[PDB]
């Protein structure tokens, strides 16, 4: 019985394990698509600054 | 009185018997400790199944 009960916590851990990494995958998801959405603006303002009229 | 000495012979018999049966029987209590091994050995098999299945 303290077997099998090592065993459950073993597998709770690794469920748990799990759903803690699928998570970060989420979330570092939502940085990711902020950060290409920071990596665009950047990119169009160095376009906008070819423009000689608002760039002045 | 040969009749008389006769049945005293089986009555010391009898009550020979009886005393004998009841030191046997008592010899057989003591064994217990050494016939539960078996049974015992058995359960622990079997919950080591039954703990690799649940594995």
């Amino acid at each position: 019985e303290k077997k099998e009960k090592q065993i459950e916590q073993q597998k709770k851990i690794q469920m748990s394990n799990l759903m803690n990494q699928a998570r970060l995958k989420v979330l570092r998801a939502r940085d990711d698509l902020i950060t290409d959405l920071l990596n665009e603006a950047k990119q169009r303002l160095s376009k906008v600054v070819k423009d000689t009229t608002r760039y002045q | 009185s040969q009749g008389i000495q006769q049945l005293l012979q089986a009555e010391k018999r009898a009550a020979e018997k009886v005393s004998e049966a009841r030191k046997r029987k008592n010899r057989r209590l003591k064994q217990a400790k050494e016939e539960a091994q078996a049974e015992i050995e058995q359960y622990r098999l079997q919950r080591e199944k039954e703990f690799k299945a649940k594995e």
